[PDB]
């Protein structure tokens, strides 16, 4: 039920996976909890609606339930532009792809653990590495930039309540024509923020579905 | 004995020798021992020759273009080690055809090879065509003086 | 009942008509099945009013019939001036016209894969050279740069509901005298995305009525 080729979904996923692994520590009287920031892909009003629902006390079963939903990360392309420096495919175009990356935290210790995570890596950009195989054939080498352009504070109170940082990304891209799934499964590997070399988790392995 | 250390020396493996101090022998037989495809030397006015670059040729044309195609045709085949390091693609194709290409075009560029076409004088085992096979080093080369362009196929495959 | 040799009739076409064979891929059991989008030329106010007389889900005969609506494209002209580099017309005057693509859509996927369709191939811009014949007579040459100006990424949701970007194209052409009907029908090719040369179908088949 989607164009598994699509260069669109792959920067999307991509993006979502290098940021899929984040954890934050939680020091109980047990001992310390670690555990992971969940990730969506959505258009932020439409993350926010649901956000807010879901942060919605409407029975008794809610009232503890409600405190596990946050921390969480949104993500969203939010604009794209030609990137200036026969046929066109592999050799591509130089696309450039405008990521908001949005954190929501109950907690400034919690958004301070969680940044301090993302913000070293990029000086001010991030190199990595792409490596895209199509059937058998030798894979191709894109390299792709991504560049931190800006980053912004904000709240959200009700008597804590809801704390707002989205980060900016500029990713230097490639673009080509439609590849259809039928022609056989794009395989993509990529190197993360260690330079170690992972492979690109299918789309519904990365994001929690928002629906 | 000797014209032999004269090829490892002119081009690739005829001016005269270094310490003859006499031939055995020294035009309508020359011409015949041409042809022959026999190496004449003839001594004229004193110091000996050789009067031809040599071999007992057969079916190729009459034509230093046999060095040519000889080195090449070492070397490419040596190449082969590269093949057992990776897998066979249509980049395989590529890459090995780089490789083989960039050899060749040194060549013409030093000079010694001419008219060297990328596009129509390199590899393609399988008929053009969406299927493929192992890849086979077929090239057409030209030696510079020598208007034809030969065609030698050396094979890596199973 | 229409100036049919109309020069803003004749770009609005050309660029239609670039865009009029676009189609998404959508998987079903018996296979997959691939639907055209459906392109109509309009001020963009209209063709969304217009859109939501359409999505309004009045009985059940509506409920079904409500996904055939998207995925559509509407396009229009939004401004032009002179393109700034012994009478007039042919020897003509370079102009600069600036058309609003906007693309709807239900789904992300929808979305990428027509998206995918179109901007690989401005970098920032596309070529093409046009044939325009009076009659009988020899050709005139006019060649077209249509450039790819800027996107703009939207949403409009009720609980899904709609996807909207639009991409804006400055088309680098040619405008002279209205050549009357009367004289002879204008005769146009064009090179496609694909350099195919095809010829430009009247207004009335690249466009679906609004009306």
């Amino acid at each position: 039920g989607y164009f598994y080729n699509s260069s669109f979904r792959r920067y999307a996923t991509l993006m979502g996976d290098l940021f899929s692994n984040i954890q934050i520590k939680r020091q109980l009287e047990s001992g310390d909890k670690f555990i992971r920031v969940p990730i969506t892909y959505a258009s932020k009003e439409h993350f926010m609606m649901k956000l807010n629902k879901w942060t919605s006390i409407n029975s008794q079963e809610d009232v503890a339930k409600v405190e596990t939903i946050l921390p969480r990360i949104n993500l969203h392309l939010v604009d794209f532009s030609y990137n200036a420096p026969v046929v066109s495919q592999y050799n591509p175009s130089p696309i450039k792809m405008i990521y908001e990356l949005s954190i929501f935290t109950r907690y400034e210790d919690d958004m301070f653990q969680i940044v301090e995570q993302i913000l070293p890596y990029f000086q001010p950009h991030f190199n990595t590495t792409m490596y895209e195989q199509f059937g058998n054939d030798i894979p191709f080498k894109r390299d792709i930039k991504i560049v931190l352009m800006s980053a912004a504070i904000d709240e959200a109170i009700d008597g804590r309540r809801r704390i707002e940082w989205s980060l900016t990304f500029e990713v230097n891209g490639w673009m080509y024509p439609p590849v259809d799934d039928a022609e056989g499964l794009i395989r993509t590997t990529y190197t993360d923020f260690h330079a170690n070399t992972r492979d690109l988790p299918d789309g519904e392995g990365v994001f929690e579905s928002v629906d | 004995a000797d014209i032999a250390g004269l090829c490892a020396r002119t081009d690739n493996v005829r001016g005269q020798i270094l310490n003859v101090i006499k031939l055995a022998i020294e035009q309508a037989q020359r011409d015949r021992l041409y042809q022959e495809a026999i190496n004449p030397v003839t001594g004229t006015g004193g110091d000996g020759y050789v009067l031809y670059g040599d071999k007992t040729a057969t079916s190729v044309p009459s034509p230093n273009v046999r060095r040519l195609f000889n080195m090449l045709k070492t070397n490419i085949g040596r190449s082969s080690k590269y093949r057992l390091f990776e897998l066979n693609n249509a980049f395989t194709r590529s890459s090995f055809r780089t490789e083989t290409a960039q050899y060749l075009q040194g060549n013409k560029a030093l000079g010694g090879i001419y008219e060297y076409r990328v596009v129509c004088d390199t590899t393609n085992n399988t008929p053009s065509v969406i299927d493929r096979n192992e890849f086979v080093a077929t090239f057409y080369i030209q030696p510079a003086r020598s208007i034809n362009y030969i065609t030698l196929n050396f094979v890596a495959t199973a």
